[PDB]
DNA sequence: AGTGTGTTTTTTTTT
DNA sequence: CACACACT
C-alpha cells in the first residue's frame, strides 16, 4: 500500500493544486446538507478533466491511463477521506454514516489515444480507461449488489461488516465469496442480518453499439456493455448516442477454465462516468442551454409582428416557397397546452398535421427538416415501419426470461415530436391502431398477457402520396388519398401539396437550387472531397457542454416550451367562437366536416401563435391567425 | 470450399479458422482467399472425433482484391498521373464509353449514361441539415432479348463495390435490409439487404417489372434518403444507402 | 433454403434446377403451372446460374442444363391460323428466351 | 473473522421503550391501554392477526416529547429497519407481554393439546407456535407537520422508478396498482418434528422457504446405543401459513417520460393474503425485503440482489348515508340529472344519457336483464370521449377495443413451464361496464365469439376443454359507427354500418347520432369549450352532478326489490310490439320478441331503479319513448 | 472422511 | 467460485 498511499499523497497534492474542485464538492456538500433539511440528492460523483491534473504531475495523469485500476482507487480513496475531513457535518444521518457513501471520480475531455470508438477497441489496450461514445441498444434492469453486509448477534455488541466485491466494483480481484452469514458468527453468535446500512448498488448490463455511418459498408456496429451500479443509474433511454468513460477489463477467467479451450475471452468496459450526447451532429443532448443574454434577445423581435414571419423563412432556408407551409410547420413546433381535467378526459395540447404532396416535393426532405429540427423526431415511413412493432412489441426477451414490451416508436413518440411518411402505404392495422390513440393520444396496450396502459401524447406529422401520382382536382381528395377520415379529421392541419409550375415560380426554384448547388460548404478548399467526419471532439461531459441562426432558433423556441404557457383570453376566445359560427355550418363545401375536433385545433394553434409573441396568455390576434390559416388550408389555396 | 471447384452435388463444405492480432480483420467475408496454416483439431466438446480447423501461418488473397481502400495508392502517383492524363484528353471520354459492353454494337450514348452514373454524383452536404443527394439510380426500359441483363451483369462485373441481383432471387421482405431471427437469439436481427451492400456502391439489379411492386415502392424511399430507416419490430435503426 | 431445426440455422434446399445443371433439364406440364414460377425459370436461365439471397443465404448456383418445356396447345389442339402467341397462353418473353 | 463497527442503535433500551409504550398507550391515548386489550383479543383469539399501528408509535413520540424523552427516535429507527424490530415485537408478545390467560371455549385447545405434550414426557414450543398472529405495520402520517413538514422524507409512497438500493434496508410506500395475484399457497414456517422409537417432538423454524431434511435425532436416548432416530412430518402440529405474491405496476404518470413501466413483486400472509384482487389500485406499505436467491444464480450473474418485497400495509385507493343519497337524488332527479352531469362535455344527446343510466344498472330476471345497448351513432362526433367516462366511475367498467389490436379472451394456460390458467382480454369484461372500443371495424372471429358469449352470459375458454364460465349477464356498449363516417338516410339503415344484420338485431337497442351543420349548436358547444378554458371546471349549467360513489349506491338502490312487472304493462307493450311489426311490415327492420323482452328489461330496471313495479305503466311509456326516439334518430 | 456436482404464447418473416 | 448428498 507504500505505493497506493503515495498515489494518495499525489493525489492530495493534485486537490490542493485544484481549489476549484475541493469548492465543488464543498458547494455538493452543502447541497446535501440543505436538501437533507429539506431531496434530488446528487451522488458523491467528483469530475475532473483528463485535461486538467495533467500539467502539474505529467507522471500521474499518465499512470491514470497507463494503470488506472492502481491509480483511480487511491485517488477516490483520498477524494473521499478530504471530503469526509472537509464535509464538516458528520452527525445527521448517523444510519447512513456506517452504510458509507462512496466518492466518486468523473472525467472530461477526450483521451483520443484512449478513447475512439466501440470498433476501433481492441485488446491491445485493455485495462486502461478509455471513452466511447455509442447508440445503446440493451439496457438491462436495476439489481442491487450487496457488497458490504451488515450482520450482527444481539449479545456481541459488534455489528459484523463482512464487505465483499467480487468481480465487478473490484479492481484488485478480490476472491470470490458467498456472504453466507454464519449463524454461528464466530463464538456462537446467531448474527442477525441487519436490513440497512448494508450496501447495495442497482447494477446495470448496457451494450453500447457504433454509429451506423461511422461502421463501414457491410459491417455490423460494434457492441459492448458497461456497469452502472446506483452512482450512474438509468440517464439514457435505449437506441441514444451516448459517450461513456470505461475501463477495458476482462472476466470469466476468459473462459479458460481446463479444457473449448478455443473459446473466447470474457471482457468488458466497466464506465466511471458517462457522458450521454444523443443531439444530432454532437450537439447538447437534445438539451438547449439558456443564459440571460439569449433569454433577453428575442423576445423584442417577440414584441414586433413581423418575428412569426421571419422564423417561418427561417424554417427550410433550402426550400423555395410553401411560406404558408413553413409557417404550419413551425405552430407545428410550437407545443400546445395539456389541458387536464378531473376524470378521465384530458384534452390534448398535441399538434397533428396531414399533408398530401406530388413526389419530389421536398415535403420529404421537410418531414426530414422537422427531424433535424425537433429533438425527439420519431420519423418514418408507410414501408419504413412495422405498425405493431413501433406501436407495441409483446413478445417476451431471452435474458428477462419473459414476455416484453417493445415500442418501437409509440413510447418514443410520446413528449416529443414526431414524424410519419407515405402512411398511405402503412399497414392497415397500423393505421387503424394510430387511429383514435392518436386522438386519445394513450395506448392501453392490453394485448396478449401484458394490459399496461401507457400514455402516447405526441405532435405527429403526415406525408402520404396521393393515390394518383398526382393530386387531380377532378378527383376528389378522398378518391386522390384513400386514406379514411377516420382520424384523417383528427389532423389539426390538413395539407395538400401539387407540384404545379409557373414560370415565375420555376425560375425561383431553379435560382435556389442554383445557389444551393455552387454554394461550396463552409470553409473547406473548393476542390476538396466532403469530409462529413467525426470532427474529433476533444470536449466530452462539462468539457462538451433579416434572418436568424437555426440551431439558435431551436434553442429560443425549446426555451418557449419551458416558460412560456398562454391561457385561452377572453377576446381570443371570442373571435375563436365568432369565426366557429360559420365555420362548423359554412355553406361552401370544403369537404370533412370540422365537427368538435377543429375548435380545439384552433384553440391549440392560437395558444402556440402566443406561444411565438412569448405572451403570458393567447391574444385574439392569435385567434385570428389560426383561423385565417386554417381556411387558407381548407381552401386549398 | 474453393467455389470453381463445383464438387457435383456435394454441398460446399466448410471449416472454421483461427487468426492472431496481426492476421485478424484483414478481409470481409464473401471474398475468397488462398490460405497457408497449419492444419488443427480440437473437441467440440460421436467418438474420437474432434472439431477440424486451421490455425493460420499466412494470408493471401484468393480474390487478390486489396483490402479496403483508405486511400493510400498503391497505383501510386504514377498509374494516377497516367489517369489524370487520360482525363486531359478528352478522346479518351469516348474509349471508356466505347470500352464498356463489348460486342454490344453501339448504343454509345447510353454506354455514356451508364459510365457517368457508375462515375458517382457527388454528395454535398449543406449547412444546413439537408444534404444534395449525389448517388442516382438509372431506370432500363426496353425490348426483351436486347442484352440489357447482359449489359447490367457486364457493369457489375466492372464494379463490384455493390452486387448484382434480380428481384425474385432478393427476399420480397428487406430488399435493403432484412430482419431475421438470429438462431442464439430469438430477437429477430437486422440482416443486411443488397442495398446495405450496394451502400457505397453502383447496383444493377434483374427483373425490376417482374418483382412485386410494393417492396419496390419502399426503395425509392430509401434511395432518396440515401438511408434506410428501419423502426421494424421495435427496433428503429437507421442504415445508410448510397448506392 | 430449408430451416434445420437439427442444426438450428437455415439450409440449402436442394433446387431441383441445381440438379438439372450440368446435365439435361426434363420439364413437363409447364404451360398449365404457375406463372410466377415461369419467371423465376426465366431469371434461373437467363444467366444459366441461380442467384439467391434470402433468410440469411446469398449463395448463386450454377445452372448448366439443357430444358426442354412439354406444353399443350390452347384447348390441346394448335390452330395453324391462329398466331402462335394466341395458340399459347404463356408469355411473350418465355417463347423468346 | 468478519470487521465489526460499532453504531449507536441502542436496540434493549429500544426494546424496553416499546415494552414502555404497549403498557403506557390507551384507547383514551390513542383518542385502559389499547395493548392490554389487544392482549385480551389474543387471549380470546378474537382475531387471527394483531397489527402495530405507527400512528401509535406517532402518539406515543408526541407523549415522551411531551415528558422531554428522546425516546431514541423510535419512529426513525424503526423506519430505518423494522424487521428487527418486528422481532423485537414478536419478542415482547412472546416474552413481555403476558401469556393469554383466559378461558376459551373451544377450537384452540387442538394446538394447546400439542402445547400441552410438550411438558409431560420431559423453546420445547416455538413462539409463533405460542402464540398466533401477523403482526403488520401501518404508517404513523402522511402530508402533515411531521418529518419537518418538508418534501417527502419516507412516509410519501412513492413508484418502482424512485426505489433505489439504498431503501432495501427501509420500510417503503409505494403507489400504483397491482398487476396480477398469485394464489394463496401454504408456507411452512415451523416443522414438527416425529421420532419413532422415541417419539421426541423438537421443533425448527424455516425462513428460506427451502426445507433440509434433518435425517438425525436429538433426542438423547436415539442418541445412545445408536437406536436410528428419524424425526418425520408432523404436518397438523407443525405451522402453516397461506401465501400471496404480488407484482405491483407503478402508475402511468408515475413511470418517466417514454419508460418502459415496472412492476415488482408483494409477498403478504395471513390477513393480507386472499384479500387481494389484480384489478385494484393498491397504496401499500411495506419494509423492503430484497430475496436471497436459490443457489448458484449470484456465482454466475453476480450479487444481483433480487426482492420480494413484502408489504406490512395495504390501502386500495378510492374504490355518506345510503339513504341521505336517496334523499338527494329525489332532490336531483337523477334520471335527468345523471344524463346530463354525466357528460357535460358533451352536450348533447340527452336521450342517449337517459339510455346509458338505465344500461348501468340493466336489471336482472329469473329466467337476463340484458339492455344490450348499440350506439352506431356518429363518427369523429362522440363515442370515444362519450366513452370510458362510465368506465372510471363505475367499478369493472372496461374500455375495452373492439380491434386496434389493443389487445379478446386470450387465455394463457401456458402462461409458465407448467399449464396454469390466465384470463384473456374478454374475461375482464364483467357485469359491472363492457365497454367497446373501436366496435365497427373489429375481427370477425372476435365477432361471433363475443356475439355468443352476450347471448349466452357464458365463456367457454376450451383448450384445456373446461367451460370456465365467469361471465353473467354484463352492459355492453357499442361504439361501432357507420362506414366512411356519413351514413345514407335514404337506404341501408342497417347495411350502411360494417355490424352485420345478425349482429345488429342481437342488440335490444340501437342509436344513430348525426351531426348536421343545420344549427348554431356549434357555438353553444363552443361555448362549454370556451368554459373548459379560463373555467376548467365543466361548462356551467344545472347539471347537478352525481359524485360515482354516490352514483354507486345509485346502482346498488338501482336493484330494488325486484319489481314484478303488472299484467296491464303486459297488454301495453303487447300491444306496442304489434304495432312495431305491424309498422315494420309498412320498416326496414321487423319487430322481435327479444326487442319486447329488452323493452320489458328497460322497464323493470327503470322501475326498480328510483320508483316501482306498481302499474309500471309510465316507465314502459318512457323506455319506449327511448325505443322511438332511437328509431326515428335511425331513420332521420 | 474423500471429492464430486448441481442452481441464471408472441412477431415478424418468411411466403 | 461452493454447499447437500453418496460413499470416500
Ligand atoms: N445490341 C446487341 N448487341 C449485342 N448482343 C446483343 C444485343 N442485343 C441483344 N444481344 C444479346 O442478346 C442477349 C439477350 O439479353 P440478356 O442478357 O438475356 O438480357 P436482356 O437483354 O435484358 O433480356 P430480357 O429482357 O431480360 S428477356 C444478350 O445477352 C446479348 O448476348
Ligand atoms: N360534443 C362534444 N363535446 C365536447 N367535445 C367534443 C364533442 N364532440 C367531439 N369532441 C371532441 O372530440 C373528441 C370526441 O370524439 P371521440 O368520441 O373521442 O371520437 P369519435 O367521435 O368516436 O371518433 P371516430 O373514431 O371517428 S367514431 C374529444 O377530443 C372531444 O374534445
Ligand atoms: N420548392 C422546392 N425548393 C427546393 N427544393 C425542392 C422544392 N420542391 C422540391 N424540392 C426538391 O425535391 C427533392 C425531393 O423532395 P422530397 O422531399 O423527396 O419530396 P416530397 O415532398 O414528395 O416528399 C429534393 O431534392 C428537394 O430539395
Ligand atoms: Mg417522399
Ligand atoms: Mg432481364
Ligand atoms: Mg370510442
Ligand atoms: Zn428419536
Amino acid at each position: 500500500d507504500a505505493v497506493f498511499g503515495d498515489r494518495v499523497r499525489r493525489f492530495q497534492e493534485f486537490l490542493d493544486t485544484f481549489t476549484s474542485y475541493r469548492d465543488s464538492v464543498r458547494s455538493i456538500q452543502v447541497y446535501n446538507s440543505n436538501n437533507a433539511a429539506n431531496l434530488n440528492i446528487l451522488p458523491h460523483r467528483i469530475i475532473i478533466s483528463l485535461d486538467d491534473l495533467r500539467e502539474f504531475d505529467r507522471s500521474f495523469w499518465s499512470g491514470i491511463l497507463v494503470e488506472p485500476a492502481y491509480f483511480i482507487p487511491p485517488a477516490e480513496k483520498a477524494l473521499t477521506d478530504l471530503a469526509d475531513s472537509m464535509d464538516d457535518v458528520p452527525h445527521p444521518n448517523a444510519s447512513a454514516v456506517s452504510s458509507r457513501h462512496p466518492w466518486k471520480l468523473s472525467f472530461k475531455g477526450s483521451f483520443g489515444a484512449h478513447a475512439l470508438s466501440p470498433r476501433t477497441l481492441t485488446a491491445q489496450h485493455l485495462n486502461k480507461l478509455v471513452s466511447v461514445e455509442g447508440i445503446v441498444t440493451k439496457t438491462s434492469l436495476v439489481r442491487p449488489k450487496l457488497i458490504r453486509s451488515v450482520h450482527y448477534a444481539a449479545k456481541t455488541g459488534r455489528f459484523h461488516y463482512r464487505d465483499y466485491t467480487d468481480a465487478t466494483t473490484t479492481l484488485t480481484t478480490r476472491i470470490p465469496t458467498p456472504a453466507i452469514y454464519p449463524t454461528e458468527d464466530t463464538e456462537g453468535n446467531k448474527l442477525t442480518t441487519e436490513y440497512g446500512y448494508s450496501t447495495f448498488i442497482d447494477h446495470q448490463r448496457i451494450t453500447v453499439q457504433e454509429m451506423p455511418e461511422m461502421a463501414p459498408a457491410g459491417q455490423l456496429p460494434r457492441s459492448i456493455d458497461v456497469i452502472l451500479d446506483d452512482d450512474l443509474v438509468d440517464k439514457t433511454k435505449p437506441g441514444d448516442r451516448v459517450n461513456v468513460v470505461g475501463v477495458f477489463k476482462s472476466l470469466g477467467a476468459g473462459g479458460m477454465n481446463q479444457s473449448n479451450t478455443l473459446i473466447g475471452f470474457k471482457t468488458l468496459i466497466l464506465g466511471n462516468t458517462v457522458y450521454p450526447l444523443h443531439a444530432r451532429s454532437t450537439g447538447v443532448a437534445a438539451r438547449q442551454m439558456l443564459t440571460d443574454f439569449d433569454i433577453r434577445n428575442i423576445n423584442k423581435l417577440s414584441k414586433k409582428k413581423d418575428i412569426f414571419d421571419i422564423l417561418s423563412q427561417s424554417l427550410a432556408p433550402s426550400i423555395y416557397g410553401h411560406d404558408h407551409i413553413k409557417k404550419a410547420i413551425l405552430l407545428m413546433l410550437m407545443g400546445g397546452v395539456e389541458k387536464n381535467l378531473e376524470n378521465g378526459s384530458h384534452l390534448r395540447g398535441d399538434i397533428n398535421i396531414l399533408m398530401v404532396g406530388d413526389p419530389s416535393t421536398a415535403k420529404s426532405q421537410l418531414l426530414r427538416f422537422v427531424l433535424n429540427t425537433a429533438s425527439l423526431a420519431i420519423a418514418t415511413t408507410g414501408r419504413g415501419s412495422s405498425g405493431v412493432g413501433l406501436t407495441a412489441a409483446v413478445t417476451t426477451d431471452r435474458e428477462t426470461g419473459e414476455r416484453r414490451l417493445e415500442a418501437g416508436a409509440m413510447v418514443l413518440a410520446d413528449r416529443g415530436v414526431v414524424c410519419i411518411d407515405e402512411f398511405d402505404k402503412m399497414t392497415d392495422v397500423d393505421r387503424v391502431a394510430i387511429h383514435e390513440v392518436m386522438e386519445q393520444q394513450t395506448v392501453t396496450i392490453a394485448k396478449a398477457g401484458i394490459h399496461t396502459t401507457l400514455n402516447a401524447r405526441c405532435s405527429v406529422i403526415a406525408a402520404a402520396n396521393p393515390v394518383f401520382g398526382q393530386y387531380d382536382v377532378n378527383r376528389d381528395p378522398h378518391q386522390n388519398i384513400a386514406l379514411p377520415d377516420s382520424l384523417l379529421s383528427r389532423f389539426d392541419l390538413l395539407f395538400v401539396v401539387t407540384d404545379d409550375i409557373n414560370e415565375i415560380r420555376d425560375r425561383s426554384i431553379s435560382e435556389h437550387v442554383l445557389r444551393t448547388h455552387r454554394y461550396l460548404p463552409p470553409g473547406y478548399l473548393e476542390g476538396e472531397p466532403v469530409r462529413e467526419r467525426l470532427n474529433l471532439s476533444l470536449a466530452v461531459g462539462e468539457d462538451a457542454d433579416k434572418l436568424v441562426t437555426i440551431p439558435f432558433l431551436r434553442k429560443y423556441v425549446q426555451y418557449a416550451k419551458e416558460r412560456v404557457i398562454p391561457q385561452l383570453t377572453q377576446e381570443a376566445i371570442n373571435v375563436i367562437v365568432k369565426n366557429y359560427t360559420d365555420l362548423r355550418n359554412d355553406d361552401n363545401t370544403k369537404k370533412s366536416p370540422i365537427t368538435a375536433r377543429t375548435l380545439e385545433t384552433l384553440i391549440r394553434l392560437a395558444t402556440a401563435h402566443a406561444k411565438v409573441r412569448l405572451s403570458k396568455t393567447v391574444n385574439k390576434v392569435d385567434a385570428k391567425v389560426a383561423a385565417n390559416l386554417l381556411r387558407f388550408a381548407l381552401l386549398g389555396e | 470450399e474453393i467455389p470453381e471447384l463445383v464438387p457435383v452435388g456435394e454441398m460446399p463444405r466448410n471449416l472454421t479458422m483461427t487468426c492472431d492480432r496481426y492476421l485478424t480483420n484483414k478481409v470481409i467475408p464473401g471474398t475468397r482467399v488462398t490460405i497457408v496454416g497449419i492444419y488443427s483439431i480440437y473437441n467440440s466438446k460421436g467418438v474420437a472425433i474432434r472439431t477440424p480447423y486451421i490455425k493460420i501461418l499466412g494470408i493471401q488473397s484468393d480474390v487478390e482484391t486489396s483490402s479496403i481502400w483508405n486511400s493510400v495508392t498503391m497505383f501510386t502517383e504514377e498509374e494516377e498521373e497516367e489517369f489524370l492524363q487520360l482525363s486531359r484528353n478528352p478522346k479518351l471520354y469516348e474509349i471508356l464509353t466505347n470500352s464498356i459492353a463489348p460486342s454490344i454494337f453501339g448504343n454509345e450514348d447510353i454506354k455514356k449514361a451508364i459510365v457517368c452514373l457508375l462515375m458517382g454524383g457527388s454528395k454535398k452536404i449543406l449547412p444546413d441539415g439537408m444534404r444534395l443527394r449525389g448517388d442516382i439510380n438509372v431506370l432500363l426500359l426496353g425490348d426483351p432479348g436486347t442484352a440489357k441483363s447482359q449489359l447490367l451483369k457486364f457493369v457489375e462485373k466492372v464494379s463490384p463495390i455493390a452486387v448484382y441481383t434480380s428481384g425474385k432471387g432478393s427476399s420480397a421482405a428487406g430488399l435493403t435490409a432484412s430482419v431475421q431471427r438470429d438462431p442464439m437469439t430469438r430477437e429477430f436481427y437486422l440482416e443486411g439487404g443488397a442495398m446495405v451492400l450496394a451502400d457505397g456502391g453502383v447496383v444493377c439489379i434483374d427483373e425490376f417489372d417482374k418483382m412485386r411492386d410494393e417492396d419496390r415502392v419502399a426503395i425509392h424511399e430509401a434511395m432518396e434518403q440515401q438511408t434506410i430507416s428501419i423502426a421494424k419490430a421495435g427496433i428503429t435503426t437507421v442504415l445508410n444507402s448510397r448506392t | 433454403v430449408r430451416k434445420d431445426p437439427i442444426t438450428k440455422e437455415w439450409t440449402l434446399e436442394g433446387g431441383a434446377l441445381v440438379l438439372a445443371d450440368k446435365g439435361v433439364c426434363l420439364i413437363d406440364e409447364f404451360d398449365k403451372m404457375n406463372d410466377q414460377d415461369r419467371t423465376s425459370i426465366h431469371e434461373a436461365m437467363e444467366q444459366q446460374s441461380i442467384s439467391i439471397s434470402k433468410a440469411g443465404i446469398v449463395t448463386t448456383l450454377q445452372a448448366r442444363c439443357s430444358i426442354i418445356a412439354a406444353a399443350n396447345p390452347n384447348g390441346g389442339r394448335y390452330n395453324s391460323t391462329l398466331p402462335l402467341a394466341q395458340n399459347v397462353s404463356l408469355t411473350e418473353p418465355i417463347l423468346s428466351r | 473473522a468478519l470487521p465489526s463497527i460499532q453504531l449507536p442503535v441502542d436496540y434493549n433500551n429500544l426494546f424496553n421503550e416499546i415494552t414502555d409504550f404497549l403498557v403506557t398507550f390507551k384507547q383514551d391515548t390513542l383518542s385502559g391501554p389499547k395493548y392490554m386489550a389487544m392482549l385480551q383479543k389474543v387471549a380470546n383469539r378474537e382475531l387471527n392477526s394483531v397489527i402495530i399501528d405507527l400512528d401509535d408509535i406517532l402518539q406515543y413520540q408526541n407523549e415522551k416529547f411531551l415528558q422531554g424523552t428522546q425516546a431514541d427516535d423510535l419512529v426513525s429507527a424503526i423506519q430505518q429497519n423494522a424487521n428487527h424490530f418486528t422481532e423485537l415485537f414478536c419478542r415482547a408478545i412472546d416474552n413481555n407481554m403476558p401469556l393469554p390467560t383466559k378461558e376459551i371455549d373451544y377450537k384452540d385447545d387442538v394446538l394447546d393439546v400439542i402445547l400441552n405434550q410438550r411438558r409431560l414426557r420431559n423453546e420445547l414450543f416455538p413462539p409463533n407456535l405460542t402464540r398466533r398472529y401477523f403482526l403488520y405495520f401501518k404508517p404513523l402520517s402522511q402530508n402533515c407537520a411531521r418529518r419537518y413538514r418538508k418534501k417527502a422524507i419516507s412516509s410519501k409512497p412513492l413508484s418502482v422508478r424512485q426505489i433505489k438500493g439504498d431503501f432495501l434496508g427501509q420500510l417503503i410506500t409505494v403507489r400504483g396498482i397491482i398487476t396480477r395475484v398469485s394464489d394463496v399457497k401454504p408456507a411452512v414456517e415451523v416443522i414438527a418434528y416425529t421420532c419413532d422409537q422415541c417419539g421426541y417432538e423438537v421443533f425448527q423454524e424455516v425462513n428460506s422457504r427451502t426445507f433440509t431434511p434433518l435425517s438425525e435425532c436429538t433426542s438423547e436416548e436415539c442418541s445412545q446405543n445408536q437406536t436410528k432416530g428419524q424425526l418425520f412430518m408432523s404436518t397438523r402440529a407443525s405451522k402453516f401459513s397461506a401465501f400471496q405474491e404480488c407484482k405491483i405496476q407503478e402508475l402511468s404518470q408515475q413511470v418517466p417520460v417514454g419508460h418502459i413501466p415496472r412492476s415488482l413483486n408483494i409477498h403478504v400472509n395471513g390477513t393480507l393474503v386472499r384479500s387481494l384482487s389484480p384489478g385494484d389500485i393498491v397504496d401499500v406499505t411495506g419494509i423492503f425485503l430484497p430475496a436471497p436467491y436459490t443457489g448458484f444464480k449470484a456465482l454466475k450473474a453476480g450479487l444481483l440482489t433480487e426482492t420480494y418485497l413484502e408489504a406490512q400495509f395495504v390501502r386500495q385507493h378510492k374504490k355518506d348515508v345510503e339513504e341521505r343519497v336517496m334523499e338527494l337524488i329525489t332532490s336531483g332527479d337523477v334520471y335527468n340529472r345523471l344524463a346530463k352531469s354525466i357528460a357535460p362535455e358533451i352536450y348533447g344527446n340527452l336521450d342517449v344519457k337517459k339510455a346509458l343510466l338505465l344500461l348501468l344498472v340493466g336489471g336482472v330476471d329469473k329466467r337476463r336483464g340484458d339492455i344490450n345497448v348499440c350506439l352506431m351513432g356518429d363518427p369523429g362526433v362522440a363515442k370515444s370521449q362519450l366513452l370510458k367516462a362510465i368506465c372510471k366511475i363505475s367499478p369493472r367498467g372496461v374500455y375495452t377495443t373492439g380491434k386496434g389490436s389493443s389487445g379478446a379472451a386470450v387465455m394463457k394456460d401456458p402462461v409458465t413451464d407448467e399449464m396454469i390458467l390466465e384470463g384473456g382480454a374478454l374475461v375482464l369484461a364483467d357485469n359491472g361496464i363492457c365497454c367497446i372500443d373501436e366496435f365497427d371495424k373489429m375481427d370477425e372471429s372476435d365477432r361471433t365469439a363475443i356475439h355468443e358469449v352476450m347471448e349466452q352470459q357464458t365463456i367457454s375458454i376450451s383448450k384445456a376443454g373446461i367451460n370456465t364460465t365467469l361471465n353473467a349477464r354484463t352492459s355492453i356498449l357499442a361504439a361501432a359507427n357507420p362506414l366512411y363516417g356519413r351514413y345514407n338516410p335514404r337506404l341501408s339503415p342497417l347495411d350502411n354500418i360494417n355490424l352485420p344484420a345478425a349482429l345488429l338485431s342481437r342488440f335490444d337497442i340501437l342509436f344513430l347520432m348525426l351531426d348536421i351543420p343545420s344549427r348554431d349548436d356549434d357555438e353553444k358547444l363552443a361555448e362549454h369549450v370556451t368554459y373548459v378554458h379560463m373555467h376548467n371546471k365543466q361548462p356551467d349549467l344545472d347539471f347537478t352532478p352525481v359524485e360515482p360513489s354516490k352514483m354507486r349506491e345509485y346502482i346498488a338502490y338501482a336493484k330494488t326489490k325486484r319489481p314484478v312487472m303488472s299484467e296491464a304493462v303486459n297488454d301495453y307493450v303487447v300491444q306496442a310490439y304489434i304495432r312495431l311489426r305491424q309498422d315494420s311490415k309498412r320498416s326496414f327492420g321487423q319487430a322481435t320478441p327479444r326487442t319486447l323482452l329488452g323493452i320489458i328489461r328497460l322497464s323493470q330496471a327503470l322501475a326498480k331503479l328510483r320508483l316501482a313495479d306498481m302499474v309500471d305503466i309510465d316507465d314502459v311509456e318512457e323506455a319506449l319513448r327511448l325505443v322511438r326516439v332511437s328509431k326515428e334518430s335511425l331513420y332521420q
